[PDB]
């Protein structure tokens, strides 16, 4: 989610730390907006088009 | 000395060795030009002998390309890799003496 920067073409981004939103030093944790670096998809099944 | 954690690879396998450990004139130059368009690693390799025996013999010649990978990871740094290691005359260990 939310990569700081832009990517360059065909690349792979294998991060785990999470991405400092709202200037949140964070040890992988929350804070004041400091938002998981991942996200999944909620696809439930048989969702709308 | 780590885990694999790998997911590509790409190995030919002749076999042989020739290292002939040797202190003269140096009469072998290997080169390789490292770098990456689109992601698409391209390492072009070139290898010619000399005469000279200290300094880097200046002349003209080409150099063609040898290997492509899709590698697509962001390169920042590069180190070489040496090997050597002696006898058990040498007291000084592996890491220690050589």
């Amino acid at each position: 989610l939310f990569r700081k920067s832009n990517l360059k073409p065909f690349e792979r981004d294998i991060s785990t730390e999470i991405y400092q939103a709202g200037s949140t030093p964070c040890n992988g944790v929350e804070g004041f907006n400091c938002y998981f670096p991942l996200q999944s998809y909620g696809f439930q099944p048989t969702n709308g088009v | 000395s780590s885990a694999n954690n790998c997911t590509f690879e790409y190995v030919s396998q002749p076999f042989l060795m020739d290292l002939e450990g040797k202190q003269g004139n140096f009469k072998n130059l290997r080169e390789f030009v490292f770098k990456n368009i689109d992601g698409y690693f391209k390492i072009y390799s070139k290898h010619t002998p000399i005469n000279l025996v200290r300094d880097l013999p200046q002349g003209f010649s080409a150099l063609e390309p040898l290997v492509d990978l899709p590698i697509g990871i962001n390169i920042t740094r590069f180190q070489t890799l040496l090997a050597l290691h002696r006898s058990y005359l040498t007291p000084g260990d592996s890491s220690s003496g050589w």
